[PDB]
This record gives C-alpha cells, structure tokens and sequence, in this order.
C-alpha cells in the first residue's frame, strides 16, 4: 500500500492534551516534508502545520492558531509523523488529517523548476474538544401550525434534543415506515449538546388512518425513546 | 540551479 | 470564512462548460501560485491544475485555469455526468510560516434532472418544549435539486442571525437533496413577537413560511 493512516483521535475535555500519529507505507518517507491539515465540521480545510525532511533541517512550521500549543515531531525509523496537541480549546474540534507533500519537475535549458502540492493525503482521524458529560436527549413532537390541506400532503416529525456524544438513530413505526422519510445530520448548539430533527411527508388522507411513532435510539446513553406525533 | 515554487521552499538553490 | 472564498456550487448539463471562481488576497493568490483540485465523496483529493494553469499527468485538456490579480478560475468542458464532485482551490500565504490555504469547495452538479424547488415547512415550537421553559423553530427543507440552498430567518421583519444552525443539504432517496434549520428562542422571545419566518433561496428563487404565537 502506498498510503498515509492517521489514528488516536478521541473525546478530550478542553485544556486537555492528546497525540497523533500518521504512519506511511509504501514511499520512502524520509524523503518527504508533510503536513497536519483539518476540517471543522461545515467549515473548509485549515492547514495546521508542516515539519520538513531531514536533508532541509527538519524544522516546523505552525498556523497561527495552534503556535504554542501544538508540535509536530517525526520519526523516520519508524515512517511516523506526530502531532502533540496540548492546551486544547472546543474550537480544535475536527477530522485532522496527514499529508506529504509532492512536486512536478519542469527542466529548463540553465533552471530546473519544482511545483510543490499536497500529493498523498490520510483519510483522517476525528478529534472532539467538548466539556460535557453523555446525555440523553428529549424528544418533541414536530407539527404544523395549522390544519393540512385536503387533496395535498402533511409533514410532520421528531426534534430530538441535547444529547451527547453522537449518534442517535431514529426510525418510524418501528422502522415500518421509510417512504416518505428523512433523518437530517445534527448540529451543535451553544451548550455543548447536539440535536436534529426526523421527519415524515404523507398523504394528507392517511392522517386518522394510522399512528405515527419515532423511535430515538441513543447509545450511548442506552436510552431509547418512542414518541407518537399527532395531527 | 533549480528554482522551487512551493510554500517553506528557498526560491533559488544551486 | 475559508481563506479563500468559493461559490458554494455550480451547475450545467452533459456537454455544457462551467468555471468556478477562487477570490483570495495579495498575501495569498496575488502573489503565489494556485493548485486545483477535485474530490468525490470519501476519496482523496485529486490534482488538476497547478501553478495557476498547468495541467499534471492524465487531466485532460478540457481543464484549465487562469489567474488573474487575486483570484484564480478553473474553467471545465464537455461536462461528463463523472465530473460531479467538489472542487477547491489551494495556494500559499506569503508570510514566515508559509501556510498552505484553501478555498471553501464548489460543489459541482451535472445536472440530470429538472432543477426543482424545495418544499418548506416551518415548525413552531411545541408545547412540551415551551414547559421545559426552551423554544426551537424547524425549518425543514426537502425535494430541492441541485443540492443547494441558503436560508434567512426574520422575526416579525427583522432579519435574526443569532440562534441558527443549518444543515449542509444530504441526498434523498430519489436522488434530490434535503436541508434543516433552526432558530433556537426563549419561550419570551417566541410570545413577544407576532411572526417568525424562514426564507429558502434555491437557484435565484425564494420559498417563504411564516409561523405564528397567535395561531399555533
């Protein structure tokens, strides 16, 4: 394999420190100057820091966010690249991933030239940066201000709220219902707990023909929820 | 001499 | 607040051409040189363009780019449905570190259906939630294509920033997209005023829902 693998990603409090570490295969790593890059959830990619090969001093370079906070070391007997986080701030939460960077040779006729790009990436290693303790979430009925329109369509659905960690799964009618269905991604909120919301889109005319039940499951609360939305 | 046109890189180097 | 700024999405036919647009600095695209590149959904980014117009090994010449001031294009041809992917810029800022920096990523659609406008349904708070003394309002946004939107939300007239979260859009079983909103309130907020609206642009049209303390 050719390839770049990220692990000791984890749920660390703020202040708190944690390491990790890239390990590369099939390239001569000791060659190679590379990267600690990440992605907030939503946000685009933030490059986090660079240390160089051997032969150019090994040295390190930090984005601004992370100076004094964090350090890049590599060992070369090991084809192994580091990332010590300390200090840690909710802010530091993302997938952080590795790369190396790479180059197009262009000769010239008295220069050759050299285009640098970040060439072999890792797929990445998620790090969360959160105070708070596992909760279960409150689940709450999702229906429309006014009466549905007769001949059209009705949506109704399930808001379930400040859990922690993820995930939640959420099904319909014990999961005999599908059409129809969607479970949005969660968001995090101020407080630090996340929430997201399941809904149903049916006939108008099958409302008062059955019953509608969300089942939440979280996990890692090992709390499940049944609650029947009414229209 | 190879000129380097990346980012951390000496631009010039013989 | 990418460093450097892209379209959120663009989008044509089979055969058709698009550019995508990368808006940065002197301190960054001004004075260095630019990288594209594409990624499909769990893979890794690809290379397609570097230093500003040249073409790597195996990317056809119906890619290109061009550089101009601080911003930076990549122009694509002859649309192929494989082409749907995300694409983003990338260079170097021109200080000591030398950070690499990125742009947001343009989601790009091949368009294989008739473009269609989200339905919108705006939730009030539910009873239960306003006994727990809190108060959310829903926006559900499903059945849209491309798989872009964005969403305003106002109170009575005024426009609210603060309290919202939203979704990136995820792909429906039939292949449109879907996308939520929420407006997070005190239960005081929510009785003071006598509307709260949610405003859903989707390709240069608006869907508006209006929901009321006094009707629900």
């Amino acid at each position: 394999e050719v390839q770049l693998v990220e692990s000791g990603g984890g749920l660390v409090k703020p202040g708190g420190s944690l390491r990790l570490t890239c390990v590369a295969s099939g390239f001569t790593f000791s060659d190679v100057w590379l990267n600690w890059v990440r992605q907030a959830p939503g946000k685009g990619l933030e490059w986090v820091g660079r240390i160089k090969s051997r032969t150019d001093g090994g040295t390190t370079d930090y984005a601004a966010s992370v100076k004094g906070r964090f350090t890049i070391s590599r060992d070369d007997s090991k084809n192994t690249l580091y990332l010590q986080m300390n200090s840690l701030k909710t802010e530091d939460t993302a997938v952080y991933s590795c790369t190396t960077d790479g180059f197009i040779m262009i000769r010239g006729v008295s220069e050759d030239y050299y285009y640098y790009y970040m060439d072999v990436w890792g797929k990445g290693t998620t790090v969360t940066v959160s105070s708070a303790s596992t909760k279960g979430p409150s689940v709450f009925p999702l229906a429309p201000c006014s009466r549905s329109t007769s001949g059209g369509t009705a949506a109704l659905g399930c808001l379930v709220k400040d859990y922690f960690p993820e995930p939640v799964t959420v099904s319909w009618n014990s999961g005999a219902l599908t059409s129809g269905v969607h479970t949005f991604p969660a968001v995090l909120q101020s407080s630090g707990l996340y929430s997201l919301s399941s809904v149903v889109t049916v006939p108008s005319s099958s409302l008062g023909t059955q019953t509608y039940t969300c089942n939440v499951n979280h996990k890692p609360s090992n709390t499940k929820v049944d609650k029947r939305v009414e229209l | 001499c190879r000129i380097h046109i990346g980012p951390g890189r000496a631009f010039y180097t013989c | 607040q990418s460093v450097l700024t892209q379209p959120p999405s663009v989008s044509a036919a089979p055969g058709q051409k698009v550019t995508i647009s990368c808006s940065g600095s002197s301190s960054n695209i001004g004075n260095n040189y630019v990288l594209w590149y594409q990624q499909f959904p769990g893979t890794a980014p690809k290379l397609l363009i570097y230093g500003n117009n040249k073409r790597p090994s195996g990317i056809p010449d119906r890619f290109s780019g061009s550089k101009s001031g601080t911003s930076a294009t990549l122009g694509i041809t002859g649309l192929q449905t494989g082409d749907e992917a995300d694409y983003f810029c990338a260079t170097w800022d021109s200080g000591l570190s030398a950070d690499w920096v990125f742009g947001g990523g343009t989601k790009l659609t091949v368009l294989s259906q008739p473009k269609a406008a989200p339905s919108v349904t705006l939730f009030p708070p539910s009873s239960e939630e306003l006994q727990a003394n809190k108060a959310t309002l829903v926006c559900l946004i499903s059945d849209f294509y491309p798989g872009a939107v964005t969403v305003a939300w106002k109170a009575d007239s005024s426009p609210v920033k603060a309290g919202v979260e939203t979704t990136t859009p995820s792909k429906q079983s039939n292949n449109k997209y879907a996308a939520s909103s929420y407006l997070s309130l005190t239960p005081e907020q929510w009785k003071s005023h006598r509307s709260y609206s949610c405003q859903v642009t989707h390709e240069g049209s608006t869907v508006e829902k209006t929901v009321a303390p006094t009707e629900c």
